């Protein structure tokens, strides 16, 4: 998202065919991908299997 | 997962990211060095014979 690669802080990224969520590994509880679920590390040109998606910023959605 | 119930599939590169988080190293270390780590494993396996 925006040229940056986001990895989950704890859990996995999953898709139900259409939408992308971030869930814990041992129990399916999907959640919206925000900047509190993920952490940024580097750019998108180095990870094999990266996908474009929207990572919602709580702060930028209010300010 | 197969030793504690049903066998749940998972891609091997993502499986190794789990096992890197189990030793205190973040998972972006693996995805950004995946080719190097793959070559180190293959070389280390070939030295056993
Ligand atoms: C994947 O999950 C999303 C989020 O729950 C689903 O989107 C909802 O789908 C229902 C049923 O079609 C709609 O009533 C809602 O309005 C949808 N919500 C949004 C925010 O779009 C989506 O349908 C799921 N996809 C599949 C293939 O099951
Ligand atoms: C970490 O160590 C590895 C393994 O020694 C380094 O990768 C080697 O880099 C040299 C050049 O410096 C190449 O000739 C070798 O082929 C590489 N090895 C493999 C297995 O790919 C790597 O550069 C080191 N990382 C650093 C110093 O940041
Ligand atoms: C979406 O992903 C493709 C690779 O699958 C990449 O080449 C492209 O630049 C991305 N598009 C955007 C808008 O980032």
């Amino acid at each position: 998202h925006d040229g940056k690669a986001h990895f989950p802080r704890e859990g996995v990224f999953v898709s139900n065919g259409t939408h992308w969520f971030v869930t814990q590994r041992n129990f399916y509880e999907p959640q919206i991908i925000t900047t509190d679920n993920t952490f940024v590390s580097g750019n998108c040109d180095v990870v094999i299997g990266i996908v474009n998606n929207t990572v919602y910023d709580p702060l930028q959605l209010e300010l | 997962t197969f030793g504690a119930g049903p066998a749940l599939q998972i891609p091997f590169p993502m499986q190794m990211a789990y096992r890197f988080n189990g030793i205190g190293v973040t998972q972006n270390v693996l995805y950004e060095n995946q080719k190097l780590i793959a070559n180190q494993f293959n070389s280390a396996i070939g030295k056993i014979q």
